[PDB]
RNA sequence: GGACUUUUACUUUGAAAAAAUUAGAGUGUUCAAAGCAGGCGUAUUGCUCGAAUAUAUUAGCAUGGAAUAAUAGAAUAGGACG
RNA sequence: AGGAUAGUGGCCUACCAUGGUUUCAACGGGUAACGGGGAAUAAGGGUUCGAUUCCGGAGAGGGAGCCUGAGAAACGGCUACCACAUCCAAGGAAGGCAGCAGGCGCGCAAAUUACCCAAUCCUAAUUCAGGGAGGUAGUGACAAUAAAUAACGAUACAGGGCCCAUUCGGGUCUUGUAAUUGGAAUGAGUACAAUGUAAAUACCUUAACGAGGAACAAUUGGAGGGCAAGUCUGGUGCCAGCAGCCGCGGUAAUUCCAGCUCCAAUAGCGUAUAUUAAAGUUGUUGCAGUUAAAAAGCUCGUAGUUGAACUUUGGGCCCGGUUGGCC
């Protein structure tokens, strides 16, 4: 069976992907706050309720 | 805060009855300066080692010494 | 193993002690004495755990040493000696007598007893022999031997002693309609008159026993100990009296009471 | 009377039967004959560590097109030889030869797992490093 | 060769990691409560689970029972106490049909919302954390405490803290030492 | 004390079944896991509640029941009463 | 019957008999088997584990033997052999860490050659001495408990009623967003002190100092489904790789590598292995057997399991307990 193969292209795309740094963000809460941030977003700020309340939209 | 007072009705009853630790603490007596309990347990180790004084031991050691 | 033990871990000595099961690896053994080790107390548990005067073993034996305590007469400056049932022990400094016996609970309690209360002790017969030279003796429940008793006294009878000397005021005889105290077991601490015993020739004769509210139960004769008849008792008896109230009536009179 | 016995007194039937049906399973009957034991590389271990032989390039199965990237190692403790897919991208330029390496099962409880034909382990730790740390470069390969 | 301390876990999670129900309803318990995490509610529930349990052993037995009677009285005692269980519903079923929301209306932090000295649960919460606070006359900086009936009388400022007097504080300190530089 | 005294199984109650652990009563470890502590006074001399209870198989022991399932008896009457 | 034992006993000896156990599992083998109290998981029943803090055994490298002593087949006591192994001026001598530290190995896998008898207890001739038993501290994300990582304002937008119902003007009271801005609050962390403790270190107290973000900055795993959360962007192009399982990838990848966003748990999260529930996929409760795996070819038949009905019932008369019932 195929026990050979193409050892040389190992690591072939994460050699290729083109380094992309993170931007720096506002630092975000942890904790109680953030668990506070969560129930606003979710329901009294519910601005995001398009027809079923989705949470990660797409650029529509 | 909240504490264990104990008063005596003497000095004496006092330094014949709290413990040592405390009399010390308290600067009435003072705290004898002792080796470590290691060096204590060496020395008596090396002790049972000998038999009797050793004066004989030392001496005859102290005369084995040149040959 | 290879020989007695010496040593008594804690969560291994008697729950009725109340040593705590933190503060310490080891528990205090008692050592060889009048009675056994489970139905004891020692001196140092009693002095410090019940009594609050000491604090450490330390203080116990500070104490003892000193010829202070005495027990049953005798100065017994041992920490661990086997203080049992009924065994009075004697303060001369502070001038107090106590006498050990269980609480309902079944754990000794500190009843304090006058001093001509404390010149006396009952002791439960075990055994009555024939010595050497034909001497008569019976043997009690702490050990002690006394010879020369009165011929109707016989086993699991009461003998109450002089405790100066060893020898017999009077007893207490065995059979229904006598009031006393259980030494063992569930029911360990309860005080009930005697209405009839059962045989059972082979082993561990039963006896009936109801208290003053006309609660009955049963138990082997080994752990009765009978302390006088109906009414009067012949020592004084601790708070409660051996009732064993239930826990509903025990937190109402908590609540009662508060 | 639905097959078994039903009388006070047949507790002996009942167990013996129990027994036996018991056998049948593979869980009691492995771990009862003792295969981790015996017939396992591991030993019945949730890790083992081993040296490195030699690199594969085992091909996966149908239908899937590609190359596992898997190592030929030697256990210590047992001298058995085992194969151990080195599980993400470009992790086979850290495991190079004759390397000390940590190997766990992976998942399947002795199964070859998905589309690679007859593995069972995973490498997690080479030269004392993880690999993840490794692909990640939180850290970097010792000396040798 | 010591005797073992002894522990136990407060909480249980639940069987199913992922629902939506119970992810949203807890979410809505967790910012009207102004908790940081589930396991809160965990312990809460793990608590009423054990309440409950006991209430359904007991109701098994039948009436008159003196195991049934003690320890119903008990727990009814010890539930009207901390106020979770109102003084008319003492018939060991709504002991049952408690909820967590009622034993969560009993913290400190939601008491201390309620008495007002906050404006916000999460103001209580770091009011509470904060040492501006004082149950009776003893400071707590625990929010799940679980208030006695009769200690809303005495929940209030802490003594010897800013809002209680006796010192300002350290950044007004602070800004005293800058206004009397600026002064100077 | 006796003379005899059909045998069990089953089931009730009780004795016994170490402590720790488990369940569980009480109790401000500051909450809690814990622990078995503590609490109350004129605090100047002191007083006082506790540290429960339940479970802990089977086997063995005593006890009430006597349905259910077995067992034996007076039939070549060397049977009982007397 | 005798010896021996502290004593019973084939424990041993002499003589004599042919007995004793077993399908109700003897005997033998295996145990990755010290037993139990107990532990995990459990609607109930149950399944698995229990080297390990308590009890009871057995052992001191493997065997054997023995002195002393009340108590040992003792090993921090001797004697011998076997296996390892130490020092020698080679004649000889001394060995037993499965005690406390610690060191090699073995491994997937487990800490300081610290301080002290101050507590808990123990031993002695004994209040006093001793105790790596024990306690204290150090390492310690084995597990558990509690619990920070921000709160509140004012300004600028965008709502919902209500005063005006005077064009769309103010908007009171609002719930969120800000390359808007403020004073307060605080502990982590240092630290005089005191407390603490045998003496200390910590804890609880507490002077003084000690938040404004670029700080005093929370991670781990994931976003096709199961199963919470992307048809967003770039790269690769059945390659690299992902994927517990189904599956994704072959030039428009919601699954790979990255960025952005979002989600779950949170000082914890993931992975492997084993086990429990799920599993009524071990079925006593409680499985299935026509065709999915499984009725023996048929009958007899012992052990085993199970086994028809039948023997004092009914009727009365009283007594006194509990729950009620106005009173
Ligand atoms: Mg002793
Ligand atoms: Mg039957
Ligand atoms: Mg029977
Ligand atoms: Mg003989
Ligand atoms: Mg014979
Ligand atoms: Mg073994
Ligand atoms: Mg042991
Ligand atoms: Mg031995
Ligand atoms: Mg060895
Ligand atoms: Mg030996
Ligand atoms: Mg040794
Ligand atoms: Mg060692
Ligand atoms: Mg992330
Ligand atoms: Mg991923
Ligand atoms: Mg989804
Ligand atoms: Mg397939
Ligand atoms: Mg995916
Ligand atoms: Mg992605
Ligand atoms: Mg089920
Ligand atoms: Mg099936
Ligand atoms: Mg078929
Ligand atoms: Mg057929
Ligand atoms: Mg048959
Ligand atoms: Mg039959």
């Amino acid at each position: 069976a195929k026990v050979h193969g193409s050892l040389a292209r190992a690591g072939k795309v994460k050699s290729q992907t083109p380094k992309v740094e993170k931007t720096e963000k506002p630092k975000k809460p942890k904790g109680r706050a953030y668990k506070r941030l969560l129930y606003t977003r979710r329901f009294v700020n519910v601005t995001l309720v398009n027809g079923k309340r989705r949470m990660n939209p797409g650029p529509s | 805060s909240v504490g264990f007072g104990l008063v005596y009705n003497s000095v004496a009853e006092a330094k014949k009855f709290e413990p040592t630790y405390r009399l010390v603490r308290y600067g009435l007596a003072e705290k004898v300066e002792k080796a470590s309990r290691q060096q204590r347990k060496q020395k008596k180790n090396r002790d049972k080692k000998i038999f009797g004084t050793g004066k004989r031991l030392a001496k005859k050691v102290a005369r084995r010494n040149a040959d | 193993a290879r020989g007695p033990k010496k040593h008594l871990k804690r969560l291994a000595a008697p729950h009725h002690w109340l040593l705590d099961k933190l503060s310490g690896c080891y528990a205090p053994r008692p050592s060889a004495g009048p009675h056994k080790l489970r139905e004891s107390l020692p001196l140092i548990v009693f002095l410090r755990n019940r009594l609050k005067y000491a604090l450490n073993g330390r203080e116990v034996k500070a104490i003892l040493m000193q010829r202070h305590v005495k027990v049953d007469g005798k100065v017994r400056t041992d920490t661990t000696y086997p203080a049992g049932f009924m065994d009075v022990i004697t303060l001369d400094a502070t001038n107090e007598n106590f006498r050990l016996v269980y609480d309902v609970k079944g754990r000794f309690a500190v009843h304090r007893i006058t001093d001509e209360e404390a010149s006396y002790k009952l002791g439960k017969v075990k055994k009555v022999q024939l010595g050497k030279k034909g001497v008569p003796y019976v043997v009690t429940h702490d050990g002690r031997t006394i010879r020369y008793p009165d011929p109707n006294i016989k086993v699991n009878d009461t003998v109450k002693i002089d405790l100066a000397s060893g020898k017999i005021t009077d007893f207490i005889k065995f059979d229904a309609g006598k009031l006393v105290y259980v030494t063992g077991g569930r029911n360990l601490g309860r005080i009930g008159t005697i209405v009839h015993k059962e045989r059972h020739d082979g082993g561990f004769d039963l006896v009936h026993i109801k208290d003053s509210l006309d609660n009955t139960f049963v138990t082997r004769l080994n752990n009765v100990f009978v302390i006088g008849e109906q009414g009067k008792p012949y020592i004084s008896l601790p708070k409660g009296k051996g009732i064993k109230l239930s826990i509903a009536e025990e937190r109402d009179r908590r609540r009662a009471q508060q | 009377g639905k097959g078994k016995p039903r009388g006070l007194n047949s507790a002996r039937k009942l167990r013996v039967h129990r027994r036996n049906n018991r056998w049948a399973e593979n869980n009691y009957k492995k771990r009862l004959l003792g295969t981790a034991f015996k017939s396992s590389p591991f030993g019945g271990s949730s890790h083992a560590k081993g040296i490195v032989l030699e690199k594969l390039g085992i091909e996966s199965k149908q239908p899937n097109s590609a190359i596992r990237k898997c190592v030929r190692v030697q256990l210590i403790k047992n001298g058995k030889k085992v194969t151990a897919f080195v599980p993400n991208d470009g992790c086979l330029n850290f495991v190079d030869e004759n390397d000390e390496v940590l190997l766990a099962g992976f998942g399947r409880k002795g199964k070859a797992k998905g589309d690679i034909p007859g593995v069972r382990f995973k490498v997690v730790k080479v030269s004392g490093v993880s690999l993840l740390a490794l692909w990640k470069e939180k850290k970097e390969k010792p000396r040798s | 060769p010591r005797a073992p301390r002894t522990y136990s876990k407060t909480y249980s999670t639940p069987k199913r990691p992922y629902e939506s129900s119970r992810l949203d309803a807890e979410l809505k318990l967790a910012g009207e409560f102004g908790l940081k995490n589930k396991k809160e509610i965990y312990r809460i529930s793990f608590q009423l689970s054990k309440i409950r349990r006991a209430a359904r052993d007991l109701l098994t037995r039948d009436e008159k029972d003196p195991k049934r009677l003690f320890e119903g009285n008990a727990l009814i005692r010890r539930l009207v106490r901390v106020g979770v269980l109102s003084e008319d519903k003492k018939k060991l079923d709504y002991v049952l049909a408690l909820k967590v929301e009622d034993f969560l209306e009993r913290r400190l932090q939601t008491q201390v919302y309620k008495l007002g000295l906050a404006k916000s649960v999460h103001h209580a919460r770091v009011l509470i954390t904060q040492r501006h606070i004082a149950v009776g006359k003893q400071i707590v900086n625990i929010p799940s405490f679980m208030v006695r009936l009769d200690s809303e009388k005495h929940i209030d400022f802490a003594p010897t803290s800013p809002f209680g007097g006796a010192r300002p504080g350290r950044v007004a300190r602070r800004n005293a030492a800058r206004k009397a530089e600026a002064s100077g």
